[PDB]
RNA sequence: UACGGUGCUGAAGCAACAAAUGCCCUGCUUCCAGGAAAAGCCUCUAAGCAUCAGGUAACAUCAAAUCGUACCCCAAACCG
RNA sequence: CGAAGGUGUGCUGUGAGGCAUGCUGGAGGUAUCAGAAGUGCGAAUGCUGACAUAAGUAACGAUAAAGCGGGUGAAAAGCCCGCUCGCCGGAAGACCAAGGGUUCCUGUCCAACGUUAAUCGGGGCAGGGUGAGUCGACCCCUAAGGCGAGGCCGAAAGGCGUAGUCGAUGGGAAACAGGUUAAUAUUCCUGUACUUGGUGUUACUGCGAAGGGGGGACGGAGAAGGCUAUGUUGGCCGGGCG
RNA sequence: AGGACCGAACCGACUAAUGUUGAAAAAUUAGCGGAUGACUUGUGGCUGGGGGUGAAAGGCCAAUCAAACCGGGAGAUAGCU
RNA sequence: UAAGGUGAUAUGAACCGUUAUAACCGGCGAUUUCCGAAUGGGGAAACCCAGUGUGUUUCGACACACUAUCAUUAACUGAAUCCAUAGGUUAAUGAGGCGAACCGGGGGAACUGAAACAUCUAAGUACCCCGAGGAAAAGAAAUCAACCGAGAUUCCCCCAGUAGCGGCGAGCGAACGGGGAGCAGCCCAGAGCCUGAAUCAGUGUGUGUGUUAGUGGAAGCGUCUGGAAAGGCGCGCGAUACAGGGUGACAGCCCCGUACACAAAAAUGCACAUGCUGUGAGCUCGAUGAGUAGGGCGGGACACGUGGUAUCCUGUCUGAAUAUGGGGGGACCAUCCUCCAAGGCUAAAUACUCCUGACUGACCGAUAGUGAACCAGUACCGUGAGGGAAAGGCGAAAAGAAC
C-alpha cells in the first residue's frame, strides 16, 4: 500500500482516509460492544491512516 | 543492630541536685 | 461547522452499566466514553452525524481513574470523559 | 494541640511550588541540584 | 554601579592596616561625579558620570574624542 | 545466518536422546529448537473450564540447545557440520566433508 | 411481596396565640477611636462618525464553553 | 569414582596449627617455592542483621451498658434481622469550607491489616458511581502584598520602583418546589421560572472614551417598632374504645 | 456610657488529683481567670539568622534557640576518654 | 539482512511472513500533544484567557499562521522646541536556557597550625558570581645574562627544601643555569608605485582513506563413568583462528565468535586535488601606541611580612622624554651591557571526562563493590532545602507438582 496509494492523487487520498477514520469508528465501536474477534483489524487501519497521512506530506513539498 | 534514638521527651521527675 | 476527521475521533466507546441501561430505557438517554478533550458542542455533532439520531442536550463528566495495586506495585488507570447523550421523542439506538 | 503541619495547597504552592522555584536563581540552583541528583518529583507541585 | 563611563574605573578590594598589621577587606571607590559635559558637535550638553581623573582625560582628549570611545565599546550617554 | 532451520531433519548430539533423529518444529529466539519426538517431558496440565476441558499427564516436547542438535547429511548417515556459500547471488548452505547443498 | 421494597388510590390541609440571635436594617439613635478599593451599573460629553455605523423598545431565533460535583469533614477518611 | 563450604570422628606438633576420614554438599580446589596484603576481634554505652530475657507478665485507649430470640456460617458476646435496655441530642444530629482523594455503592474473599473472634470493615479483589446557562471555580474588578518594560541604584549576583500586570479572605447576571438511583442531584425527570450576550426583523432615534460626574461604598455601641422562620393550642380530617 | 458587673460559646491556664514504658512528646478530671475588648477567630500577605519579632520571659522564629535548619569547608581540632 | 515475527513482566488472543513491502539492523526523511528558556498576556509547571491576519462556514462555528524581551541595523515617523534630538512603530539578524570536570576573570572565609593568641598560617583554599573554549590562558622581549652569550609562550625533570622570606617563630620558599616535550611566526598605528600575484576562511565538485548496517570465516569421532560429557581412556584433525562467551560437569574441532579476508544505496568526519567568491602579497619611503612612563599617598602582587627593597598592578593626587630619546640589569650613583612599554593576533607540547567503543586489572563479589547487581535517588522521612534504605541465586530444562 507504499506503491499503490502513491500513484493517487491529493483529491483521491483525502476520501481515503475519510474511508478509513470511518473504518476505524466503525471497528472502535464493534471492539468495546463485545463484537469483533478479528482484533489485528485495529492495528492494520491504525497503521494504514499513518501511511495515507504520511504521502500527503510528501504531495504537499516536505 | 538498634534504632535511631529518640529526640528529647519530657521527663516525669527531675534529676536530684547535688550540690 | 466541525471537520468529519475531527467528528470520528470522540466517540470511543458506548458505556455498558446498570445507569446506562436505565437511563436508555427511562430517559431516552445514551452514555458514550468520549475523547478527555471533547467538548459538548463536538458530542452533539458526532452522535448526530456518526449514528443518524437527533441530540436534545450532552451532559458530560470526568472519570477520575482508580489506584490499582498489581504484585506489590503502585500503579493509576487514566482519567475518562463520560456523556450522557439526551436524544429526542422517538429515534432509538 | 494544634500541630506545625498545617495544610494548605495554595501556600504550599506559593512557597515551595515549581514556578516560585523558577522565580529566583537559588531556586533555580534547587531545581538544578534535584534533577542532579535525578528526583522524580521536582517540587510540591506534583 | 560605581564605575566611570570614561575610563572605567570601579570598586576594587584592598585591606585596611593597623599599626599591629590587623587586615580588614575594604573597598576603594572611584572619585565618581555626574557631569554636564558640552560637546561643540551635537549643541547639546551630555551627562556622564566620570572620575576625576575621566575629567582629566576629556580636558586632554577632548569630549568629541571620548565620546567616540563609548560608541565603540557600545556605552549609552 | 542460521545453521539449523525449520523442517530442517537433525540428529541430537547430546541429553537423554542421543542418536535419536527427527524433524524441527520450531525454533525460539533464545538458541533453542523443539524437535519432534526428541526431549519429552510429561506436563502436569491444571484442569481449565475455559479451553481445553480436562487436565491430564499431557507429553509434550521441551525445546533442546540448537548446539545440542547436528542437521542429518543422510548420504554419509551421520551428523554433519553447517557451511554457507554464494551459488548464483543468493546465500545457500552445504555439509562439511563432501560438500554438498541443501 | 424476591419480606429488601415496587404498583395503585387518597381525607383534612384552617384559625388563634406565642415568637427569634433571622428579616425590614448598608435603616434609626448615639458616640469617638471617625470607620477599603476597583469594576459591573447609571449618566455626561471629546476625538471621530453623519439619511451610515451605533443607541432604545418589542417579537423571533441562537448561544451560555471549560473544570469541580462521589465520600469523610469536631473526624477511624484532615493535623497529631 | 564427588571440589569449596558445613558437621562429626581419629591422629598429630611446643604453639598459632596440620593431616586423615564418615556424613552433608553438588563444582570447584590448588602442592612447592616465591610475591602482594582490605591478613586474624570479645570488648570501642562499636555498626548491621538475627535471636533471647523479663513473660505468656503489663496492657487491649475514656466506667454511655447491655440482654435475649431468630438468621447466615466450619465457627457468632462483636455480623444481619427483631424485641427490650442504655447513651448523645448548641451533639456523640445535620450540611459545608479547608485538608484528604475513592475512603462512596454493589458483589466477593478473611492470609495480612482491625490491640480479641470475625461470617463483619474505612482491609484484599473485581465491577459500578460524581450529569449544571442559574451552585462553585474559571471569568470581570480590585485590597494587603507580589512581579515589574523602560527607569534609578548596586563589585557580580542583585536591590528598589514607574507605566503596567498579577493577587481574595472583599465587589460583580440568573432556579425553585416535587419526584427519582444500590451509589449524583438547586446538575437527571416533571411542573413552573429567570439571566446575560450574539444574530435577524420591525418601529423610533444622537451615537461615541483609556476621559468627567454619580453610584458601588462600608465603624462601634444602643434602642424600639413591624415582621417571618418556628412553636403551642383549638378547630378540622382519618383512625382508636384499650 | 464602660479596657463596667454576673455568666455559656470563645480565648486562656491559678490549684489539686490522675497520668509519667501516658489515651496524650504537655493531656484528662474537678474546681479556676477573661468573656464589647490593649478581645477573639478564618483566609491571604510581610519581616530571615548576629538576622527577624518580642506589653521583655533571652521569650518565640515548624515537637530544635545565649544565635534556626539543610548542605558544604570537613576526616575542623581533641596534650582527653 | 531474513525464516521467522507482533519490546518486557507474560502467557494467551487475533494475526503477519517464509525469496522478498514479515520482523529485525543502519543512513536519510516524515510525524513529533502539553509543560519547561517558554517567547501572544496571565499562572498555584503540564493550566486559564486573548488579539491580529489568512482560508473555510451546514452561520452554530471551525482550521492553520503570527503576536515575548533585549541588543544591533535599517526604514518610516516624531515631543518640550526653530532646526534637531529623545521618544514611538515596523522589518531584518543575533542573543536568552541547560550541561560533570578542565580554563580565565570578579569577590572571598573560618575551623586549623603557631602546643594560648593578635602579625603569620590555613589560603587566594572552600564557597558565591561572571564569561569562554574544545581546550582555555600565555605568547613573539621596553626578557634574561654577565662583558661570554641566549633568543616568544606553555608543560615535564633538575637546580633545591638551596638563596631568601619569617612574632627570623610556626611555617613560607624562588631564580639563574642545565636536561627534555614541542616549536612559528605575524599584523595595525600609511601614503604611493605595481597589481590583485603569497596565505588563511566559506563554497560546490572529483579523488583516496575512516565512521554510521553488515559478509565469509578451519578442524572429532569411538568407548568408560554419569541424570547429562565438554571429563577419563584410545586414535585422529585445524591453527595468521588455543582471545573470550555459551552449550545438562572442564570443548581449538557442538554453537556464537576469534585470526584473516571482504562490504555502503544514503549521510557525514579528515586529508589531498581543482574551479568559484571574499581576503589581499612584494618593493620603496615614512611612521613607531601620553593622562602613558615616572612620582607622592593608600593598598595589593612578586618565595620576598617595608625591610637597605629593586620589579609588577592601581584607588587617590600628579605627570615626562618620546630614538640626539626611553626601560631594565634587586636601595642608589657612574660606567658598560641589553632591550624598546603605554595597540593587537597566533598552531603545537599542557588540563579535563557528563558521554561513546574496545580492551585491561596480585580491584569488589551482595553488611563487599556505586546510595542503588533487584522498577533506587525508589520506598520512607522532612513545610522545605534536604535526607535516604532494605531487598540477588529452584532446576540442565518448568518437566512449577494431573489425580
Ligand atoms: C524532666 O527533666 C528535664 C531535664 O531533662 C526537666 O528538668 C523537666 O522539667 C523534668 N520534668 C519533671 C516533671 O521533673
Ligand atoms: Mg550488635
Ligand atoms: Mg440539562
Ligand atoms: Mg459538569
Ligand atoms: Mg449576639
Ligand atoms: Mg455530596
Ligand atoms: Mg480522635
Ligand atoms: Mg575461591
Ligand atoms: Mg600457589
Ligand atoms: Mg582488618
Ligand atoms: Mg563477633
Ligand atoms: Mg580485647
Ligand atoms: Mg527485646
Ligand atoms: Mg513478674
Ligand atoms: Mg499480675
Ligand atoms: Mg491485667
Ligand atoms: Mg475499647
Ligand atoms: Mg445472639
Ligand atoms: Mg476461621
Ligand atoms: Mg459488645
Ligand atoms: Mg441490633
Ligand atoms: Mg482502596
Ligand atoms: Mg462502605
Ligand atoms: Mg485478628
Ligand atoms: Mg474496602
Ligand atoms: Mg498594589
Ligand atoms: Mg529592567
Ligand atoms: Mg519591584
Ligand atoms: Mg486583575
Ligand atoms: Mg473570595
Ligand atoms: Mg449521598
Ligand atoms: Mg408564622
Ligand atoms: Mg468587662
Ligand atoms: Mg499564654
Ligand atoms: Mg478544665
Ligand atoms: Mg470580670
Ligand atoms: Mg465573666
Ligand atoms: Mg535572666
Ligand atoms: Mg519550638
Ligand atoms: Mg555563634
Ligand atoms: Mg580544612
Ligand atoms: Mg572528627
Ligand atoms: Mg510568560
Ligand atoms: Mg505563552
Ligand atoms: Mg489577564
Ligand atoms: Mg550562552
Ligand atoms: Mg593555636
Ligand atoms: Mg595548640
Ligand atoms: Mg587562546
Ligand atoms: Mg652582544
Ligand atoms: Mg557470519
Ligand atoms: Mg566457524
Ligand atoms: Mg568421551
Ligand atoms: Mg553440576
Ligand atoms: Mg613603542
Ligand atoms: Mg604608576
Ligand atoms: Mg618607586
Ligand atoms: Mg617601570
Ligand atoms: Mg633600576
Ligand atoms: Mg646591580
Ligand atoms: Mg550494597
Ligand atoms: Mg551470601
Ligand atoms: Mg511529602
Amino acid at each position: 500500500k507504499a506503491k499503490e496509494l502513491r500513484e493517487k492523487s491529493v483529491e483521491e487520498l483525502n476520501t481515503e482516509l475519510l474511508n478509513l477514520l470511518r473504518e476505524q469508528f466503525n471497528l472502535r465501536m464493534q471492539a468495546a460492544s463485545g463484537q469483533l474477534q478479528q482484533s489485528h483489524l485495529l492495528k492494520q487501519v491504525r497503521r494504514d491512516v499513518a501511511r495515507v497521512k504520511t504521502l500527503l506530506n510528501e504531495k504537499a513539498g516536505a | 543492630g538498634k534504632p535511631r534514638p529518640y529526640s528529647p521527651r519530657p521527663t516525669s521527675h527531675p534529676r536530684p541536685i547535688r550540690v | 461547522m466541525i471537520r468529519e476527521e475531527r467528528l470520528l475521533k470522540v466517540l470511543r466507546a458506548p458505556h455498558v452499566s446498570e445507569k446506562a441501561s436505565t437511563a436508555m430505557e427511562k430517559s431516552n438517554t445514551i452514555v458514550l466514553k468520549v475523547a478527555k478533550d471533547a467538548t459538548k458542542a463536538e458530542i452533539k455533532a458526532a452522535v448526530q452525524k456518526l449514528f443518524e439520531v437527533e441530540v436534545e442536550v450532552v451532559n458530560t463528566l470526568v472519570v477520575k481513574g482508580k489506584v490499582k495495586r498489581h504484585g506489590q506495585r503502585i500503579g493509576r488507570r487514566s482519567d475518562w470523559k463520560k456523556a450522557y447523550v439526551t436524544l429526542k421523542e422517538g429515534q432509538n439506538l | 494541640m494544634k500541630r506545625t503541619f498545617q495544610p494548605s495547597v495554595l501556600k504550599r504552592n506559593r512557597s515551595h511550588g515549581f514556578r516560585a522555584r523558577m522565580a529566583t536563581k537559588n531556586g533555580r540552583q534547587v531545581l538544578a541540584r534535584r534533577r542532579a541528583k535525578g528526583r522524580a518529583r521536582l517540587t510540591v507541585s506534583k | 554601579s560605581r564605575v566611570c563611563q570614561v575610563t572605567g574605573k570601579r570598586p576594587v578590594t584592598g585591606n585596611n592596616r593597623s599599626h599591629a598589621l590587623n587586615a580588614t577587606k575594604r573597598r576603594f571607590l572611584p572619585n565618581l561625579h555626574s557631569h554636564r559635559f558640552w560637546v561643540e558637535s551635537e549643541k547639546r550638553f551630555v551627562t556622564l558620570r566620570v572620575s576625576a581623573k575621566g575629567m582629566r582625560v576629556i580636558d586632554k582628549k577632548g569630549i568629541d574624542t571620548v565620546l567616540a570611545e563609548l560608541r565603540a565599546r557600545g556605552e549609552k550617554y | 545466518a542460521a545453521k539449523i532451520r525449520r523442517d530442517d531433519e537433525v540428529i541430537v548430539l547430546t541429553g537423554k536422546d542421543k542418536g535419536k533423529r527427527g524433524k524441527v518444529k520450531n525454533v525460539l529466539s533464545s538458541g533453542k529448537v523443539i524437535v519432534e519426538g526428541i526431549n519429552l517431558v510429561k506436563k502436569h496440565q491444571k484442569p481449565v473450564p475455559a479451553l481445553n476441558q480436562p487436565g491430564g499427564i499431557v507429553e509434550k516436547e521441551a525445546a533442546i540447545q540448537v548446539s545440542n542438535v547436528a542437521i542429518f547429511n543422510a548420504a554419509t548417515g551421520k551428523a554433519d557440520r553447517v557451511g554457507f556459500r554464494f551459488e548464483d547471488g543468493k546465500k545457500v548452505r552445504f555439509f562439511k566433508s563432501n560438500s554438498e547443498t541443501i
